[PDB]
């Protein structure tokens, strides 16, 4: 049994280099999630993926696609690292020492808390990571930023250190979601097919399941995530509150506009598990020994 | 020593091409991104196009998609726009710009360098006509060529215009009678005209031959105008007021000879009826229709048993030779004004006479007054065009 | 892994047999484990195989009276047999493989998947045999031993072997009075039917006997 730091190093180096793998899906999918904010010119720029990426690279420069990585490895070191080792540890509290076999309801609980300090915990870092990733120099508002750490000085001199933590709401109603829909469709999806035995009992159905849940899970949570885009990377003084971004998003362009930038966002969240899941297991079997 | 350098500017007509091409010396142009601005008088700067560092990806303002094309060559260093479909808000200065920081492309004072930038201009329609005419319908055509096509129309009337246009070239379309047309295309002035052979066949003949010079056309007639008395009148010339400074009034009385008080006043006495009858065009009908005054139309008398044989003029427009819109002239003239539309409306003002257009002349034979300013037409004698007539008017004045 | 069985033997029919396999080592929690059967002068056929999760899996041939069940503290599969027949009198092998190769159901029939295959235990449940002489109605014998067989399910054959009075000393012998704890079937002499004690099923013959000999 590894100690607590040796668990909290190892997932921390796995979280960056996950992170470092694949950060060009989330800047996609941030690209497409704020195309409609305001009024334009029926011409739409962005359409696709690979059209997305390609357009993003080929007008904007190849630097572009990783703008804001510095916060990305911020949030990765103080959020993530915190989340996936005190929820092992928080685990098997509620366990009580293997007293039980783990329920649904125990992992579902230890989950939900640790998100939840994972998110009121390493909240200026994703601010920072979406006001870099949405802006842009040919449309849209004057860029006003140059960088990651200008950024910060920015916010705190112009509108302060309470400014920072906007939309810290929104990350939490998106981490519960997740949470809670990826553990009950696995799991629901894993007994239908063990008791009707289309698959066989192997690591392929757990695959699917997981596939399954966490596509599911991303289906679910898409809306609040555009919401949470949306509103975070808006001037002050624009938008009044949460509710009325969402009335204004569902007036303006429809139920559809709710579903912006899917595929991206599965993409990058079946990606990161995967990485982080194999890295992080790797290197705590090299380092317990 | 950064230098930029345009050139391509200039003056074009609505619907046609130019190019524009910005030149840079002292620096590589490998690295840098190339845009250019447009600024319009009594405006900040604006966007046009712009170009990465390779010619990869082009970006274009909204206003200017789909007719404007950049393109960029690294091997001679210097940048081309071609503009198509120009249109009337197009007219400003532009500027070539350059930013440093390479693969960009971004709003004005993000750039690094800057050019002196080349006017570009699209001029609109301006036509000269008498005052004496209704140029008040013509406006009336212009605007509704505006609103049809998107180019504005200006009419003016300039006192005593067949002295200022030789002198000028300028206008684009020029309104007078037929005399004075052969002298400005035997000058030079003037320019060729070819209409479609349907087209000719909607006027008459010989209102097309008035116009000719050995064997081509320098105008479009629009109407046929000669002189009338207007007030039991008098018969023979053996009480009236009329203009006599102006030869053109009083050669009837003079015509066995051959070629080859003011008007304001006299106008005023008779709207007011303190003379009988006056010799006057068709133009004047209107006036009297506004004096509240019952008066008729009637052939000049006859003096010593000789009918009298006032000038028939053919009232026409022609196009300016270094006038840039002949096209747009062409297709405003063949199409807005010689229609049974803009010639009613015109005429709706002030009367023309006996129009060219047979469509309308067949209308307009029914009035009487056409008729009788016909029979006095007959009478007299087409006056020539032939380039000596400069002089000969105004002999006659002395 | 030196994987090995235990709990070979000729039983009778209709009893439970409880079969053990065990690798050495504690690698038997992170495997799979499945019971493979050959038949004498017979290929290998698929009888059960239970994964690593802990869901069982059963042939088409075999539903419902096995079962199979692994222990992990113990790190071995136990197979239970029910109203086990002659039919299933075979040479039982356990293999091993690693998880994560299967990914149908009907995947666990292939035996190239499996690569550690133990010595194996030969399981036989002899038939009951009787022995007539040639004085005999050896016809009538063989027509009330497929009888049984058609009502039951066990083997019977009648044989011919001449000079029995010394030769024997099968499972119900046949003969007179006068050579013998025997049933009378015909008089002469009186020609029993006695039940040896070598034979391992005789309450089967003793309901054989009872039930259809003689009547
Ligand atoms: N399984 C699981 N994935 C999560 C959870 N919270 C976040 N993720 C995913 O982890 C990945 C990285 O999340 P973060 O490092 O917080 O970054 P982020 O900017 O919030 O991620 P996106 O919302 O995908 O833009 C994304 O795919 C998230 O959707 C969680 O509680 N469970
Ligand atoms: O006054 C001399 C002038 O007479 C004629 O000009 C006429 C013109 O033809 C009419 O259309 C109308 O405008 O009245 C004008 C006189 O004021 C001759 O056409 C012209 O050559 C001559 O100079």
């Amino acid at each position: 049994h590894p100690t607590l730091g040796v668990q909290l190093f190892s997932a921390g180096i796995a979280a960056c280099l996950a992170d470092v793998i694949t950060f060009p899906l989330d800047t996609a999918k941030v690209r497409l999630q704020v195309q409609g904010e305001c009024p334009t010119s029926s011409v739409i720029r962005y359409k696709g993926v690979l059209g997305t990426i390609t357009a993003v690279v080929k007008t904007e420069g190849r630097m572009k696609l990783y703008s804001g990585l510095p916060a990305g490895l911020q949030r990765q070191i103080s959020s993530a690292s915190l989340r996936i080792g005190l929820y092992d540890t928080v685990q098997e509290f509620l366990t009580a020492g293997k007293e039980t076999a783990p329920s649904l309801g125990s992992k579902i609980l230890a989950g939900l808390t640790t998100g939840g300090v994972a998110v009121f915990i390493g909240q200026p870092t994703e601010v920072v990571k979406v006001r870099l990733q949405a802006q842009s120099h040919l449309h849209g508002i004057k860029p006003r930023y140059t960088g990651t750490y200008n950024a910060y000085r920015i916010i705190a001199t112009t509108e302060g250190l309470t400014g920072l933590w906007k939309g810290t709401t929104p990350n939490l109603m998106r981490s519960v979601i997740i949470n809670c829909t990826e553990l009950v469709t696995y799991d629901l999806m894993k007994e239908a097919f063990v008791k009707n035995n289309i698959l066989a009992d192997d690591v392929p159905c757990h695959l699917v399941s997981a596939l399954i849940a966490g596509f599911c899970a991303t289906a679910m949570s898409s809306p609040v995530d555009v919401v949470k885009t949306r509103f975070i990377n808006s001037p002050p003084g624009q938008y009044k509150s949460v509710p009325n971004c969402a009335m204004k998003v569902f007036t303006n362009e429809g139920p559809t506009a709710f579903f912006k930038g899917l595929v991206p966002s599965f993409l990058r969240l079946g990606s990161w598990n995967v990485i982080m899941f194999v890295c992080f297991e790797q290197l705590k079997r090299e380092l317990s020994k | 020593q950064v230098q930029l350098v345009e050139s391509g500017g200039g003056l074009v007509q609505a619907g046609d091409s130019l190019r524009l091409s910005c030149a840079a010396s002292g620096l590589t142009l490998k690295n840098y991104a190339m845009g250019w601005f447009r600024q319009a008088p009594g405006k900040e700067h604006e966007f046009v196009a712009v170009i990465s560092w390779s010619g990869s990806g082009t970006s274009y303002a909204d206003s200017v998609e789909g007719r404007f094309t950049i393109s960029r060559d690294n091997a001679k260093n210097t940048a081309f726009l071609q503009m198509s479909s120009l249109k009337p808000e197009d007219t400003a200065v532009y500027y070539c710009a350059a930013r440093d920081g390479g693969y960009g492309s971004r709003w004005p004072d993000e750039y690094t360098y800057w050019g002196q930038g080349t006017q570009v201009t699209v001029p609109p329609l301006v036509i000269w006509i008498n005052g004496d005419k209704g140029y008040n319908g013509l406006a009336e055509v212009g605007k509704k060529f505006e609103k049809d096509t998107g180019i504005k129309v200006t009419v003016e009337h300039p006192d005593k215009l067949e002295e200022k246009f030789p002198q000028v070239a300028g206008p684009d379309i020029i309104f007078w009678a037929h005399d004075r047309f052969g002298g400005y295309a035997q000058s030079g002035l003037l320019a060729e005209i070819t209409p479609d052979k349907a087209f000719q066949d909607k006027l008459y003949p010989f209102t097309w031959d008035a116009v000719r010079y050995n064997g081509k056309l320098i105008a479009y007639p629009i109407a046929v105008e000669a002189l009338s008395l207007i007030y039991n009148p008098p018969k023979t010339w053996e009480a009236l007021m009329f203009n006599l400074q102006e030869p053109y009034f009083t050669w009837p009385l003079i015509a066995g000879g051959y070629a080859f008080t003011d008007y304001s006043i006299a106008e005023a006495a008779f709207n007011k009826g303190e003379t009988a009858m006056t010799i006057n065009g068709p133009w004047a009908w209107s006036n009297i229709d506004t004096s509240k005054v019952n008066y008729g139309v009637t052939v000049l008398p006859t003096f010593k048993g000789q009918p009298s044989k006032p000038f028939v003029g053919v009232l026409s427009a022609g196009i300016n030779a270094a006038s840039p819109n002949k096209e747009l002239a062409k297709e405003f003239l063949e199409n807005y004004l010689l229609t049974d539309e803009g010639l009613e409306a015109v005429n709706k003002d002030k009367p023309l006479g006996a129009v060219a257009l047979k469509s309308y002349e067949e209308e307009l034979a029914k009035d009487p007054r056409i008729a009788a300013t016909m029979e006095n037409a007959q009478k007299g004698e087409i006056m020539p065009n032939i380039p000596q007539m400069s002089a000969f008017w105004y002999a006659v004045r002395t």
